[PDB]
């Protein structure tokens, strides 16, 4: 079951091929707030991207 | 040299997948769109494109938030190349989270048309693309040839497939192709379609994007190549198209004078010649 | 983003100035009483685009400043009878060429009249 982040999402050009993005502590922690959730319950889920 | 844009999306389907949408259009076949104009646009405070790309002939747009009414974000191109050739372009619009919910529209030139012109008719579907013929009044301006404006045209350069001699009575539109309905006299000529002969009734089309036009009342001479369309009643249908001989035929009131008598005589001889005798040389 | 315009005998001329903040593809529009309002001409943001009403074909002009961001607008040969109120508007999303009223943000205007 997959629940994605209604936000966060990235749109960047790529230069030689590759982009590099990342996700904040504090923008991911804020999304996870949003979800009714905590950092605790990350016990078998994992990040799909 | 430049033209303007205008892109207009919108969502009637909310029951369905919702969300953001990716807007990729591309421009002309030569055009490119201008930087400062989507930067314009991205660079506002309540901005309605969240990012874009401009390449050449291709522009990506990132809509946030795609309404239910109309929302049209307009920019600028400029023009590199000419246009070699008449044509339509394409827009699609994917679905961010399900790029397989998309939506293409084919849009065309500024006075075109968004689709390609085609004579379609139950089965058949031929092609009516390329020029359109003119009015050719050979008889009306001054001119001579030795057999060679009719018969020449008839038998040596082109091959004339069809041949008759018609009256226009009622002139009609269908979609894109203006339609001539048409009756014929004699026949002059036939390879196909075997069941015309005389006070039988025939459909002419003409593509509505240029100047031909019959006049009603008024009797024709028409010659080209046979078609592949049938009429509603079962009957071919043929498109004026270039590379036809489209004539009207005088009536002999401004013929009597001295100087127009020895071009219809030509003209006599050459229909008289035409009818009775297959196509020599 | 606030819209400032400012700026006479039939047949002479005339030339009003819009000046606004923000540089963008600012068009007019013309209001007489007792009748909706209707546009004169309307010009894209850079200024190699401009469109004008069937009624001054070729004969009012629009030009831009690159420096302060105005709007020129100039009108010789003045017809009698176009006496109305002239403003200027614009929209954030560059539609050139909206004939219809669906610009925001809209100015104030001056009125200019015309004697025979
Ligand atoms: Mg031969």
């Amino acid at each position: 079951k997959k629940t994605f982040f209604r936000g966060l999402e990235s749109q960047t050009k790529l230069v030689n091929g590759q982009s590099h993005i990342s996700l904040s502590k504090a923008e991911f922690q804020d999304a996870l707030e949003k979800l009714n959730m905590g950092i605790t319950d990350l016990q078998g889920l994992r990040l799909y991207v | 040299s430049r033209v303007h844009y205008t892109v207009c999306i919108w969502r009637n389907g909310k029951v369905g997948l919702s969300g953001m949408a990716i807007a990729d259009v591309t421009l002309l076949s030569g055009f490119h769109a201008l930087r400062a104009d989507l930067e314009k646009l991205t660079s506002l405070s309540d901005r309605y494109v969240s990012h874009f790309e401009t390449e050449g002939p291709h522009v990506l747009l990132y809509f946030d938030s795609v309404p239910t009414s109309r929302e049209c974000v307009g920019f600028e191109a400029v023009q590199e190349v000419p246009v070699g050739l008449v044509q339509p372009a394409s827009a699609t619009l994917y679905d961010y989270y399900n790029p397989e919910r998309r939506c293409s529209v084919f849009y065309g030139a500024p006075s075109k048309s968004r689709l390609l012109a085609t004579l379609c008719s139950a089965e058949v579907c031929q092609c009516a693309e390329g020029k359109c013929p003119r009015q050719r009044r050979a008889l009306e301006r001054g001119l001579q040839d030795e057999d060679g404006y009719r018969m020449k045209f008839a038998c040596y350069y082109p091959r004339v497939e069809y041949g008759f001699q018609v009256k226009v009575l009622r002139e009609d539109s269908r979609a894109a192709f203006r339609l001539f309905e048409t009756k014929i006299t004699q026949v002059l000529h036939f390879t196909k379609d075997v069941k015309a002969a005389a006070n039988q009734m025939r459909n002419f089309l003409v593509r509505a994007s240029c100047r031909l036009r019959l006049e009603p009342g008024k009797e024709y001479l028409i010659m080209g190549l046979d078609g592949a369309t049938y009429d509603l009643e079962g009957h071919p249908q043929y498109l004026l198209d270039s590379n036809s001989w489209i004539e009207e035929m005088p009536s002999e009131r401004l013929c009597r004078s001295t100087r127009q008598r020895a071009a219809c005589a030509q003209l006599n001889d050459f229909l008289q010649e035409y009818g009775t005798q297959g196509c020599q040389v | 983003v606030q819209l400032v315009e400012s700026g006479v005998q039939a047949g002479g001329s005339l030339r009003l100035s819009c000046v606004a903040s923000e540089r963008t593809y600012m068009a007019w529009f013309r209001q007489a009483p007792g009748k909706e309002r209707e546009f004169v001409a309307a010009i894209t943001s850079s200024g190699m685009m401009t469109e004008y009403a069937p009624s001054v074909k070729g004969r009012f002009t629009i030009s831009r400043d690159n420096a302060k961001n105005t709007v020129y607008l100039q009108m010789n040969s003045l017809k009698p009878e176009d006496t109305a109120v002239y403003y200027c508007a614009a929209d954030l999303r560059q539609r050139f060429g909206e004939r219809v009223t669906e610009y925001d943000y809209w100015g104030q205007g001056t009125q200019v009249t015309v004697s025979s």
